[PDB]
């Protein structure tokens, strides 16, 4: 108590100095300066002054200022492309080394890896890897083999060409000595009338671990193209194709491309037409759109915040008070909310004759909400669609709300996949984890931004993207000693059953080429 | 240790939300301050015996703008001085007071603006703190907008006040979400926009200037208030911000000994240095100032007490008198620390003097 009055006044005082040298110069700065003062108006309806005091009443003319044209309210959002969900061991790679079992060294991996979307950590799916999903002498080097009996199997020739410090056969020694989807998971069980699946009438997807026929699953389509009228079993169930079963209509096919041969997964792709912002000509803010589109033809993905049941009823308390509610209902369980995090169609304004309309699309065991035309939409027109069912001109900037004149407005496109704030901020909820080693955590950080710079959404993608991921980043590794953390991940991408044997050793490969050199 | 010697009255009996005196005022110059309020800001010189003469005034061309604040600035290389005001409609003018023409204007922010400052070593960076919930960057010199601050881990709420460190390193803001976050403007990703929103010409590139949003405080916490924040300014490395609770609170943020340059984003630990004790200040939008060298602390109240502090308590003397009866919004001093200005809720102005 004494203590902390007293190192008050020495920190004060410390802290005045820094106020007295500062302000000199700012002050030295002052006498730097020539500036001219203010003088009276003669040049030029009229101002008055009294003073309560006994003083002349002073007047003079009123200088008018020209009008200036305002824009509508509009309060701070952040861009979204993809959804944003919200709530209501040692390192072995440096110095400090340990051997721990199978599954202690790989720990964080098999908990913290998404099946669905290949990140760490993802924003979209809160359950975790559910437990069959991730099963299909020195103390680092011993605790990597422990890693690879399960993986590796009874191969010698081979384990010893990965851990390189040591050579083939010695290693005998050791072995001596409407509702939302979720994941299904029964061992010993079929998918019976017991099954979250089947209590919520849906399908079991690809992420499901029940039998490989079980009679739950969707199988997908089988069509040539377009995916687009009731004769697509995909179309007809209100889903977007599967891309890793629809092989035939192009789901799977050129996912570098926009303009695929399947037209019923433009959302997954993220294919949406581009959007423009302006004062809407009812009232406030509206969204026009810059080039025709048809008749049922995808405009973009509404998106937004992911909320629960009762979040979005203590928000609906909040947003009542200005007649202006923002979200819409994705199932029975989870509302979206593009108040405080959308994208460029949350400016579709509501009107009972419009020309849009929103349909609840399924896309890989993600509900989400696409906004089509209603008719055909020609250059220039106001997009509306009727919120009652789902719940020549200046054009603006959509980060800003500044104008964006006709020069630049072809290729802006203001409407990325991985917006800035994302890509820190998935670093800050990495590095948050207290218990995760941070070697572990340097790793994930890299991948993470990786799947986001391309946009991967198919399992059969992840060979090339754990191949384009070492061409890329894997420079980052060697720099920032993640080498044997870099083996974890590929087999913990191995344990989740989506990517090649051969392309771990191809992985490998092309790092130990840069690493010896 | 004043003493009051006139008082004033307009011509629209409208509240007056601020006041600040040129403090880029020449040496030997008279002292000028200038007054928003209503739809019209008013600005005024000092002279001897108390006179306090009319210069000139503006009018907004719609009588639905209410005005909320205002702050002076010099121009680089033209050496006349530029007041810029912003109100309601979260427009902000400029309108020098040679020329007297609105000289340039910045429109679209969210809602109303709240608060306008300066950079202390750059006359060209405006920073608007507005009720959208972000803080903006602006450059009056090559009208571009720097930056955005506020996006996922912004200012959840209404922003009401904010102000630059000393040396000009450091911006620190508030709001009515009770929160006080630090944005620092040294780092070289800050720095860089700067530069560039210099090197940038309109019709030399196809692509509008890439303006920084940033989503991320470098510092955040809600520990120091309970209610809302309405003001808000820095004392070096040492923060004073009030509340509806009859009292000014100085903080530091972390621990005691940890510098204020070196406290990254995630820590959560204060320090609660005091408080300055006051009566019957309590409600919406009521900020104080101090002079220019940092020993004064000048704040009003709604009935007409205008409270001083010394802050070299290494001592409420207060300011009171018999006409002095509605609210006070705002004071602020001489940039020599002789004269106090303060404003009133009947349009009412008194003139203050030291000795
Ligand atoms: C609790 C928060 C509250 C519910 N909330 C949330 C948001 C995102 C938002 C907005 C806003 O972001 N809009 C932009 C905009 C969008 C996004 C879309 C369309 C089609 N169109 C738009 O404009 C505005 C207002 C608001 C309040 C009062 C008001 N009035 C006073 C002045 N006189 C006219 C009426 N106007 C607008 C409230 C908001
Ligand atoms: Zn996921
Ligand atoms: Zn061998
Ligand atoms: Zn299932
Ligand atoms: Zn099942
Ligand atoms: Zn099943
Ligand atoms: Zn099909
Ligand atoms: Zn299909
Ligand atoms: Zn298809």
């Amino acid at each position: 108590r004494f203590r902390r009055a007293d190192e008050v006044k020495s920190m004060f005082s410390s802290n005045r100095q820094k106020i007295l040298e500062r302000t000199e110069i700012l002050n030295q700065e002052w006498k730097q300066r020539r500036i001219q003062p203010v003088h009276i108006l003669t040049s030029v309806r009229e101002c008055s002054v009294t003073s309560d005091l006994d003083f002349p009443t002073q007047v003079i003319p009123l200088k008018t200022l020209n009008a200036v044209a305002s824009v509508p309210i509009m309060y701070s959002w952040s861009p979204l492309q993809q959804n944003f969900m919200v709530e209501d061991t040692p390192n072995i790679d440096g110095p400090n080394a340990k051997s721990v079992q199978r599954e202690q060294s790989l720990h964080s991996f098999h908990t913290l890896f998404c099946r669905r979307c290949f990140k760490y950590d993802c924003f979209l799916h809160p359950f975790h890897a559910t437990p069959n999903t991730y099963k299909r002498w020195s103390g680092a080097e011993a605790s990597m083999f422990r890693v690879l009996i399960g993986t590796y199997y009874d191969n010698f020739c081979a384990i010893a060409r990965l851990i390189g410090t040591k050579t083939c056969r010695q290693v005998y020694e050791f072995r001596v000595k409407v509702y939302n989807y979720q994941p299904c998971d029964h061992p010993r069980q079929p998918c019976d009338s017991s099954c979250p699946c089947v209590i919520a009438q849906n399908f079991c997807e690809k992420f499901c671990q029940c039998s490989s026929e079980c009679q739950n699953r969707f199988p997908g389509c089988r069509c040539k193209a377009q995916c687009n009228t009731k004769q697509c079993p995909c179309y007809l169930a209100v889903r977007e194709c599967d891309p890793d079963l629809c092989l035939t209509c192009g789901a799977a096919d050129h996912r570098d491309s926009k303009n695929v041969s399947c037209k019923n997964c433009s959302i997954q792709r993220g294919s949406k037409k581009h959007l423009l912002l302006a004062p809407s000509d009812v009232a406030g803010w509206g969204i026009f759109i810059k080039d025709p589109v048809q008749k049922n033809e995808f405009i973009s993905e509404y998106c937004g915040e992911i909320i629960s049941q009762d979040e979005a009823d203590r928000r609906g308390k909040v947003y009542d008070k200005y007649m202006c509610s923002f979200l819409f209902n994705l199932n029975n369980d989870f509302v979206v909310d593009a108040t405080r995090k959308g994208n460029k169609i949350r400016f579709a304004n509501h009107s009972v004759n419009p020309n849009c309309y929103a349909k609840v699309m399924m896309v890989n065991g993600d509900h989400r909400i696409g906004i089509f035309a209603k008719r055909a939409i020609q250059t220039g027109e106001e997009l509306f669609f009727d919120y009652r069912y789902s719940q020549n001109r200046l054009y603006f900037h959509s980060d800003t709300c500044l104008p964006l004149r006709p020069q630049e407005m072809e290729v802006d496109s203001e409407d990325e996949k991985d917006p800035e704030w994302l890509r820190e901020k998935t670093i800050t909820q990495i590095e948050e984890f207290s218990d995760v080693n941070e070697g572990e955590k340097e790793v994930m950080k890299l991948w993470n931004l990786h799947v986001m710079k391309h946009g991967f959404i198919a399992d059969n993608q992840m060979n090339h993207a754990c191949m384009l991921f070492v061409e890329n980043y894997g420079q980052k590794i060697i720099k920032k000693n993640l080498c044997r953390n870099f083996m974890l991940h590929l087999v913990s991408m191995h344990d989740f059953n989506l990517i090649s044997i051969m392309s771990i050793d191809k992985a490998v490969t092309k790092l130990r080429e840069m690493q010896q050199k | 240790s004043f003493k009051c010697v006139n008082s004033l009255k307009e011509d629209h009996n409208q509240p007056l939300f601020g006041v600040q005196f040129n403090w880029h005022s020449k040496e030997g110059d008279p002292l000028v301050f200038a007054t928003v309020g209503s739809n019209r800001v008013t600005l005024y010189e000092c002279h001897s015996q108390g006179e306090i003469r009319l210069l000139q005034s503006y009018v907004d061309a719609d009588a639905d703008e209410n005005f909320y604040t205002c702050a002076w600035t010099y121009d680089s290389n033209t050496s006349h001085p530029l007041l810029a005001v912003a109100g309601s409609r979260g427009i902000i003018r400029i309108i020098n007071p040679i020329t007297m023409q609105c000289i340039k204007h910045y429109v679209g922010h969210g809602n109303a603006i709240n608060e306008l400052k300066f950079h202390p070593r750059d006359p060209n960076l405006l920073l608007s703190v507005s009720k959208d919930h972000a803080l903006r960057l602006w450059n009056i010199q090559t009208d571009t907008l720097v930056a955005i601050f506020g996006g996922v881990e912004g200012h959840r709420d209404e922003v009401l006040s904010a102000d630059y460190d000393l040396l000009g390193e450091k911006i620190m803001s508030c709001g009515m979400d009770h929160s006080l976050k630090l944005w620092r403007i040294n780092s070289k990703r800050m720095m860089n926009a700067i530069k560039e929103s210099y090197d940038y010409n309109p019709n030399k590139t196809n692509r509008p200037f890439i303006s920084q949003k940033i989503h991320f405080p470098d510092f955040s916490t809600r520990d120091i208030h309970r209610n809302y924040v309405d003001c808000v300014r820095w004392l070096g490395d040492l923060i004073l911000s009030k509340s509806c609770e009859n009292a000014i609170v100085c903080w530091k943020p972390g621990k005691m000994e940890d510098d204020i340059d070196k406290i990254k984003p995630s820590e959560s630990n204060v320090t609660i240095l005091g408080r300055f004790d006051y009566s019957q200040c309590d409600i919406w939008y009521m900020r104080f100032s101090m002079d220019f060298w940092q020993k004064m602390l000048a704040l009003g109240n709604q009935v007409g007490k205008l409270y001083v502090w010394d802050l070299e308590v290494e001592k409420c003397t207060t300011l009171t008198h018999h006409k002095c009866g509605a609210a006070i919004r705002q004071t602020s001093f001489s940039r020599d620390s002789s004269i106090l200005i303060a404003v009133c809720d009947d349009a009412s102005i008194w003139r203050w003097d030291r000795l």
